[PDB]
């Protein structure tokens, strides 16, 4: 008839009575501590946009954080911890480089997220404090994905992760439709990032990088962002 | 209350005489959703109750090799590890011996894979149960695995969340299954899956994957509206 | 703190490793080694802590281990640690003298063992090597130097400094009575006895309860030269002659 | 390739390590203690520098000066290290003892075999020739003045450098 | 690599050392040459002891009772007998009892087997341990036979012919060392009679 | 609770031990950055004197490449390793790429080394932060910040270690294109931002001046004192 | 205060800067079998007390006084297992030194190397220090030598010392007794008498052991010799 | 380089392997297992890579305490003449390199 | 074909890839190894300069490039350069360290018109 201080939540190996590894879900809270990253896969490509949360007008907005390229068609949008993002960007990038140096083919988006969940899921001695968002248009066609602390991946059509993961995924739930164009995805990602962001969306406080079947993964410029976020 | 001291390692016993962190892994099955698995003399069916519509596509049923696949109820890192291991076992059986791998044997390989962790420090029990449905020379198979390193042979089973409802259905119609068709056996599996569901909810070709192997049939994962034709015939929750 | 004070990997709310600060405390409780960089050389005056009547000396120096021709060090702290650290100082110097055929410039050698001791904090399961060492040096770059190193790896360069017991006290006495640019090894050896005699209360620095080593340069060769019993007897009796002359003056 | 071989004689608390010049043969180690490394110049240089590393450390540790015999032991050790793929040299550790100042001369082959002689030795590729000449010129008890002549003569008979190692102050006689 | 380095034989010159070989050989040039025993060596057994013959000496030390002749390379005969000496001193120090000739033999054989007779130690290993007068024929390649008598090196054939002609199963000490001396005399250079009881 | 291991999260979602290495940064000595018109400057305070201490052996502005230099402001020995190893990796790049090495490149290395020390609790993250300025192949002025957590970040004006916010807030105002145009003005700016940091001027300041053409070349305390008196004459004018 | 956290772990320093597992391994030494090292003119004596004084014991088995090379031996107070493995090592390093420098290892050199084993075993975590201290004596360069290596691995030359039990009492008696010029005929008696101070029973060839260095080198005294020294004192 | 290069490189590997084979075949699976668990435990106790370490526990468990080889007495690694960076050496042992 | 003319301070040399402000290296032999090794060692002396605050003396750099060429030859069985280090030291004066195919050294007055002097390097 006495209260006990039992801890299953200090150890990532230790199961609760219910069977919960809390440290993985505490690293999900660390994804939520990071910055919102909205990707929208379409019929005509997949877009990734993401907030930079630039704080000062002394820090350089010209520099590119929060979004990366991995080959021609695939990159991902990082959200949670940039230090932890880096080591999984490197996996993706080197193993798809190796795919092009083995088969002379660029590795499918599902297979790049397989490779990344081999470098993850390996606790690095802690549940990876980053969620990436792998948006490529491979051999098969457009594809968005989502990675999490647990290390695994899962396939997406419209996903928002990070600061307002569910704040901005409920906007995607209303906004995204199957027959989205890549133009639509671009503008919708951005305008929902705008209504999430406590700051006002200009091209300096956002990274967008988008791929189509035709036009391979590039990083949306100051001017391209400016144009879309003038309209939206 | 006293179990306190002895519950927080997998490589310590209690005065009571039981490792509680293996029992907690066997509670972590239930944190994942209700997979059903039931077989006949021709086919071995699986079904999976998939917990957004845009996000989290949730691939519960997984294909291992031509003759074999699984459905997943619990920790998904572990689900992946275990499935990928089985793919390698069967690859190697068809690389060296140029045959399928027995389902019994492959579930035994998973058994010993999942015992190492529990009898090792710096390790935890794979926190997931599988429903491992292949077809051999033998005939069709279902093989429940538990998050604990022990495992079962089954002709029907459900594991996951509020999954006793399904288990009960699968006992009531256990006999039917042995002598069912592909699609008959499937509707039986789906009615177990629907017994698990609230009465306000339904299958509605939405929270239905179906993972069927059989005699000439290979393990094929019907999803989205490839499950519609099976659910055409199923009728009357009553 | 009661936490953050265990593994030497575990920071505090403040950002403090108390383990490494307790290795500094272990220097606190060691032989006073007082170094005074001079013009003519650079000396390494000391408290010869262990002076029991049955205790034997079959060595060249007590706390003062020499490194190559051109450098020597002292020891204040954990004795076993220091033994392996002073063997390592010789071996570092000799590897540079094997590759570049030069007697290691002084900063390099100090820094090398500081990297060793900085690993022995960084990596938890190791103990912070609880020694400070005062490196009298000559090199072709920076004439004569005095140095210190710490258990942390935190190292410095000095005109006069101390390690061990009444060390901050001794550095205060140096800051009173040191005159950078005027200080010949003569007047530095005078200051060295003075400051030892002033900081610790050992009869009248008993000559077997102090030791000096003078790293000088003679005919373009570096001369690491222990002061004889006779010669620190001369320095201390002359210090006491001046004390008595000044007692008559006052 | 200018291999060469280098003599050294036993004297009156003096030795005359006499070594050909036409690469560096003479390498000081202790007070009155040198080595005559002759053979391939590159392996000579390498193994002399490695020896000096090992030596300096021994010296720092012990407190004493290395005995020619202990130096010869390290030489053999560093050559036998390369039993398979040898250093192409034949050292001779020809000095007075730092304590006794007892004349002591001993050639090695390229995989060690240290071998000590109580008249003189020669070590290297040409060693045969001036060994013969030295024997013809050799005398028992060699004051360092006339010692010089015997050992230059023989070397040159087969412009060499005769380091006449001495109790009091080492002489050198480049020719 | 950033791996701590370890001790033993280093195999780094090897291929570059073989480039020296190739060049010098081709042009007609000399590289320093391996120094050898080239000794007649000998051994015998008699009633209650061993004698080891050699010519100038090849007879080296192992233990108070154990001695070991050297034919082959001089470097390597001396090296192996000195290292095996130290090994049997360590063995004896702990055991509490002077070390055995079976111990000497096993160790020598096994060491010379590891290094596959790229080291030239063709030794006649003679001691009188607790279990009595033992003689062996240690070879560079880590082979051996336990023989009443054996000769190796420079006129071994002539020496062995004398031995086998003028041997008796159980000798006296003086006739045993007489045999090893006249065997050395046949192969040849001072006779080197290391007698053991 | 979760501040007794480097490699644990919290319900609020934090590595507190990594933030305690950033509290060890915060207990620094004010290091200040500017990234001006074909100029970069790193003013950093000397903090303490100790009458009889050589200053050569204890300096806060270390140079990494021909066209990279930094100003560290946390722990000293930790930073010594980071800086030694930044030069190791600089040389690796330089040799292999055949490039005068990017600033960004080695800020990313310093970051990733600290990330390599963030991912064990049998190690500790270097509790130091560096303002790695400089130029590129072509000559673009740079300023960055690296963290114990092990992220790199790009900057124009910076202010870290002791009184970090104070001096960053000075630059929020006094960093402008008409205080940047010339190299005089950027030297003046860091000095005048350190005339917020620390009481003394031209006294406890140690100021690096790398240009598009030139390298770190530490200034004299007479040179800095001239510019302290120039901004004092500007204060006399205002 | 209790400050017990610091006194379990050997890798920690204490608030004041103490290494306390070292001190508790020196407490294992200071509950040891009384030994006395007296470096005399004509060699050293290592006269010690045997941890057996029994009717049931094989004299030929166990030795407190072990040689390392001819000219060196040593004696111990604290731990027998630990002692025995440390002297297996000592013998190795003497023979390694004689295969490298072909010089019978100096007493100082050997002492350094066996005290560098001691150094490692206080340094690292997940081991304990050795709970034994070593009076490593021996004869070199026409000179007697005695040292005293520790659990920590700190070693110091001695003219006269004692370790184990009533061992500060040992060194007190021995400060009053030992003369610089005292030669080894008289130092064996002095070491027997320093044991008498730190003894419990009646002293005999059984209940003590003695072993000495010399010009010649190191040995152990035969039961006969030990009882003859006890009869002469 | 030489045949013996690799025969000596993996000497200890391809001996204790043979010991475990013998014990498997005679005593049982348990006998290698037990020896292995002792060895690995006592060679989780040495200095950081960059200092030369005296591993008395592992040596005496092998029976090397009373046995010297050329391994010991050639190419003295304790006076190593080529050492790296302390931190980078430790990283290599950890497997961060 | 490398040229070595060491003077009072006047180390005129010709082929040619410089180490420091006031050091040249000449490298010929196995077209590739030549300039590879010159660049390699010219960046190793640069590392030493950037770290220590002072670059390698001609003497130190020559000792260093011999230890680096020695281990090159051991590893790669050609790894062939023939080398001068036409140097000048601030502490000493001029240098000209000729070096063989198997990594020897010889300060060799007889071993562009790059004068290697206190003032620097003067093609």
């Amino acid at each position: 008839m006495f209260l006990t201080r039992s801890e299953y939540d200090r150890g990532v190996n230790t199961f609760s009575p219910e069977g919960r590894l809390f440290q993985v879900e505490y690293a999900i809270e660390a994804i939520k501590l990071g910055s919102t990253a909205i990707g929208i896969q379409t019929s005509e490509g997949v877009c990734l946009a993401v907030e930079k949360r630039i704080t000062s007008p002394l820090m350089e907005p010209s520099s590119i954080e929060k979004i990366v390229e991995i080959d021609a068609h695939i990159g991902c949008a990082m959200s949670g911890l940039i230090a932890d993002a880096k080591t999984l960007i490197d996996k993706a990038r080197v193993e798809t480089q190796n795919h092009w140096f083995t088969y002379n083919e660029t590795m499918t988006v599902e297979s790049v997220t397989q490779a990344v969940s081999n470098l993850a899921l390996q606790f690095m001695s802690r549940p990876f404090g980053v969620a990436l968002l792998f948006g490529g248009v491979d051999e098969k066609g457009p594809q968005l994905f989502h990675m999490d602390p647990s290390g695994t991946f899962v396939q997406c059509d419209a996903r928002a992760i990070g600061s307002a993961s569910e704040g901005a995924q409920s906007s995607l739930q209303e906004v995204y439709h199957k027959s989205m164009t890549l133009k639509e995805a671009i503008k919708s990602s951005l305008i929902i990032l705008k209504q999430v962001m406590e700051e006002k969306l200009n091209a300096t406080n956002i990274e967008l990088a988008t791929v189509q079947p035709g036009q391979n993964f590039h990083m949306f410029t100051k001017e391209e962002l400016e144009e879309v976020i003038k309209d939206i | 209350m006293f179990r306190n001291q002895y519950d927080n390692d997998v490589t310590v016993w209690s005065p009571q005489g039981r490792i509680h962190q293996i029992e907690y892994a066997m509670e972590a099955v239930k944190q994942g959703s209700a997979t059903v698995g039931l077989k006949s003399k021709t086919h071995a069916v699986l079904v999976a109750l998939k917990r957004s519509e845009l996000a989290a596509h949730q691939k519960k049923i997984l294909h291992v090799d031509n003759h074999i696949g699984i459905s997943i109820a619990g920790l998904t890192a572990d689900a992946r590890l275990l499935c990928n291991f089985m793919r390698q076992e069967c690859l190697d059986s068809r690389f060296v011996f140029d045959r399928p791998l027995p389902v019994s044997r492959l579930v035994s390989l998973i058994g010993s894979k999942t015992q190492i962790p529990t009898q090792r420090y710096g390790r935890r029990p794979y926190g997931v149960g599988l429903l491992i449905a292949g077809y051999d020379d033998m005939g069709p198979h279902i093989f429940q695995t538990c998050p604990s390193a022990n495992y079962f042979d089954c002709r029907a089973m459900s594991i996951g969340a509020r999954s006793q409802s399904a288990r009960t259905y699968l006992e009531r119609h256990m006999s039917e299954f042995m002598e069912c068709n592909l699609n008959e056996l499937v509707k039986h599996g789906l009615r177990a899956l629907r017994e698990t569901l609230p009465a306000e909810q339904d299958l509605t070709t939405k929270n239905v994957s179906i993972g069927i192997v059989g005699k000439d049939l290979e393990f094929t994962i019907y999803d989205d509206d490839d499950v519609s034709p099976f659910l055409e015939g199923l009728e009357e929750r009553p | 703190s009661r936490r953050y004070d265990s593994r030497t990997t575990i920071f505090s709310p403040e950002g403090r490793l108390y383990q490494v600060e307790y290795a500094m405390e272990a220097i606190g409780h060691a032989g006073t080694c007082l170094g005074i960089l001079a013009n003519d050389g650079v000396l390494l005056a000391a408290e010869r802590r262990n002076i029991h009547k049955l205790l034997d000396e079959v060595f060249f120096s007590e706390k003062i281990y020499k490194l190559n021709e051109d450098m020597a060090c002292s020891v204040a702290g954990i004795t076993s640690d220091a033994n392996v650290l002073t063997n390592e100082l010789r071996l570092i110097a000799q590897r540079y003298l094997l590759q570049y055929q030069e007697p290691i410039p002084c900063e390099q050698l100090v820094t090398a063992l500081c990297d060793i001791k900085q690993a022995y904090t960084q990596f938890g399961g190791k103990r912070p090597f609880g020694v400070s060492l005062l490196y009298i040096g000559w090199d072709k770059h920076y004439g004569f130097q005095l140095y210190q190193s710490d258990p942390s790896g935190n190292y410095g360069g000095w005109k006069a400094t101390c390690i061990g017991n009444n060390s901050a006290a001794a550095v205060s006495m140096l800051k009173q009575d040191y005159k950078e640019g005027e200080m010949t090894l003569k007047s530095a050896l005078a200051l060295a006895i003075k400051v030892l005699n002033k900081t610790m209360d050992v009869s009248k620095l008993s000559a077997e309860k102090v030791e000096i080593a003078t790293l000088t340069r003679e005919n373009g060769k570096t001369v690491i030269r222990v002061l004889k019993q006779k010669e620190v007897e001369q320095l201390i009796k002359k210090h006491e002659e001046e004390e008595a002359k000044a007692e008559r003056e006052k | 390739y200018n291999g060469g071989a280098v003599m050294a004689m036993k004297g009156k608390n003096c030795v005359a390590i006499a070594a050909d010049r036409r690469f560096q043969k003479i390498f000081p180690m202790g007070d009155r203690l040198y080595i005559g490394l002759a053979g391939l110049a590159t392996d000579v240089q390498t193994v002399a520098q490695r020896l000096k590393f090992r030596l300096n450390l021994y010296e720092l540790k012990e407190g004493r000066q290395i005995k020619p015999y202990t130096l010869m032991s390290m030489v053999a050790n560093l050559l036998y290290e390369k039993r398979f793929g040898p250093y192409y040299t034949e050292p001779v550790i020809a000095g007075l003892d730092p304590k006794t100042f007892k004349p002591f001369i001993c050639s090695l082959d390229l995989i060690g075999c240290p071998m000590v002689t109580d008249d003189f030795v020669v070590s290297g590729t040409c060693a045969e020739q001036m060994y013969g000449m030295c024997e013809s010129l050799w005398e028992p008890n060699m004051d360092p003045d006339h010692l010089f002549e015997t050992i230059s003569q023989a070397m040159l008979n087969a412009g060499v450098i005769v380091h006449i190692i001495e109790k009091d102050k080492i002489t050198t006689r480049t020719l | 690599v950033y791996a701590p380095p370890v001790g033993g034989f280093s195999f780094d010159n090897c291929r570059r050392n073989a480039v020296l070989e190739a060049d010098f050989a081709k042009r007609g040039y000399k590289l320093p040459k391996v120094r050898k025993t080239g000794t007649t060596i000998a051994g015998v057994v008699y009633k209650d002891g061993i004698v080891l013959g050699a010519d100038t000496s090849k007879i080296h030390f192992i233990s108070p009772n154990i001695y070991c002749c050297g034919a082959g390379t001089a470097a390597d005969t001396d090296m192996t007998t000195q290292l095996i000496s130290s090994n049997l001193e360590l063995h004896s120090l702990s055991t509490g009892r002077l070390p055995r000739v079976v111990t000497a033999n096993r160790m020598l054989k096994q060491m010379l087997f590891r290094y596959q007779g790229y080291i030239g130690a063709a030794l006649v290993l003679g001691g009188v341990d607790v279990t009595g007068p033992h003689l062996y024929s240690i070879y560079p390649h880590g082979s051996t036979d336990k023989l009443p008598y054996v000769t190796m090196g420079s006129g071994s054939l002539a020496a062995m012919a004398v031995f086998e002609d003028k041997f008796r199963p159980d000798m006296e000490e003086e006739e045993a060392k007489n045999l090893v001396s006249e065997a050395i005399a046949a192969g040849i250079s001072n006779i080197d009679l290391c007698v053991i009881s | 609770s979760y501040d007794r291991a480097i490699t644990v999260f919290s319900p609020d979602g934090h590595l507190f031990q990594v933030e305690y290495a950033q509290e060890a940064v915060k207990k620094g000595s004010t290091a200040v950055g500017v990234r001006g018109r074909d100029i970069v400057v790193l003013g950093v305070e000397k903090k303490s004197v100790a009458k009889l201490q050589d200053e050569r052996t204890v300096r806060k502005i270390c140079a990494l490449d021909d066209n990279v230099c930094m100003a560290f402001a946390g722990l000293t020995a930790d930073a010594r390793i980071v800086i030694n190893r930044a030069r190791v990796e600089c040389q690796s790049h330089r040799l292999t790429v055949e490039d005068p090495v990017t600033v960004e490149y080695i800020t990313r290395y310093i970051a990733s080394l600290k990330q390599r020390y963030t991912q064990s609790n049998g190690r500790r993250p270097f509790g130091i932060s560096a303002l790695i300025v400089g130029f590129d192949f072509d000559g673009t002025p740079r300023l960055y910040q690296t963290d114990p957590s092990g992220t790199y970040h790009a900057w124009k004006a910076n202010a870290i270690g002791r009184g970090a916010k104070s001096v960053r807030e000075f630059l929020e105002k006094n960093y402008t294109d008409e205080a940047i145009e010339t190299d005089d003005l950027t030297i003046k700016l860091v000095i005048k931002a350190l005339l917020e940091v620390v009481q003394s001027g031209g006294k406890n300041i140690e100021l690096a001046v790398m240009r598009r053409d030139q390298s770190l070349k530490i200034l004299n305390p007479e040179e800095i004192e001239k510019y302290v008196a120039e901004i004092e004459k500007e204060k006399e004018e205002n | 205060m209790a400050e017990r956290g610091y006194s379990f772990s050997l890798t920690t320093f204490s608030p004041s800067g103490k290494l306390v597992q070292i001190e508790y391994a020196l407490a294992a030494v200071a509950g040891g079998a009384p030994s006395v090292g007296i470096k005399a003119a004509n060699g050293v004596v290592l006269a010690t007390e045997k941890k057996q004084k029994s009717i049931l014991y094989d004299e030929r088995s166990v030795h407190k006084v072990e040689p390392i090379t001819k000219h060196i031996g040593l004696v111990y107070s604290g731990m027998g297992p630990d002692y025995r493995v440390l002297v297996h090592r000592a013998r190795k390093l003497a023979q390694q030194y004689y295969l490298v420098y072909q010089e019978p290892i100096p007493t100082a050199q050997l002492v350094q190397r066996v005290a560098s084993v001691m150094q490692e075993y206080t340094q690292s975590g997940g081991v304990r220090p050795f709970g034994v201290s070593l009076l490593i004596c021996g004869w070199n360069e026409g000179r007697p030598y005695l040292f005293q290596s520790d659990p920590s691995g700190a070693y110091f030359a001695w003219k006269a010392t004692a370790m184990g039990k009533n061992y500060v009492n040992g060194k007190t008696f021995l400060e009053k007794r030992y003369n610089e010029d005292l030669e080894l005929e008289d130092a064996i008696h002095t070491a027997i008498l320093t044991l008498k101070e730190s003894f419990e029973g009646q002293m005999t060839e059984d209940n003590i052991e003695v072993g000495i260095c010399n010009e010649a080198g190191f040995r152990r005294l035969t039961p006969t010799e030990v009882k003859d020294y006890l009869a002469a004192i | 380089s030489h045949p013996l290069e690799l025969s000596e490189k993996n000497f200890q590997l391809n001996q204790d392997k043979m010991n475990f084979s013998t014990l498997r075949n005679i005593q049982g699976l348990f006998a290698p297992l037990k020896l292995q668990m002792e060895f690995k435990a006592v060679q989780q106790v040495q200095r950081l890579p960059f200092l030369s370490s005296s591993n008395l526990s592992l040596d005496v468990l092998r029976g090397n305490d009373e046995t010297i080889g050329f391994e010991d007495i050639l190419n003295d690694p304790s006076q190593s003449e080529v050492m790296g960076e302390p931190h980078l050496m430790v990283e290599y042992k950890l497997g961060l390199l | 074909y490398l040229i070595g003319i060491q003077g009072p301070d006047y180390v005129l040399v010709a082929s040619m890839f410089k180490m420091s402000e006031k050091i040249l290296l000449l490298c010929v032999g196995e077209a590739g190894d030549t300039v590879q090794f010159a660049e390699y060692i010219q960046k190793n002396v640069q590392l030493y300069k950037m770290r220590n605050g002072y670059e390698l003396s001609p003497t130190a750099a020559a000792n260093f490039t011999r230890r680096n060429l020695a281990d090159c030859l051991r590893s790669r069985t050609p790894y062939h350069v023939n080398l001068l280090l036409a140097g000048y030291d601030e502490h000493e004066g001029p240098a000209l360290y000729y070096m063989d195919y198997l990594a020897a050294l010889a300060k060799a007055p007889f071993a562009s018109v790059r004068i290697i002097d206190k003032n620097g390097i003067h093609d």
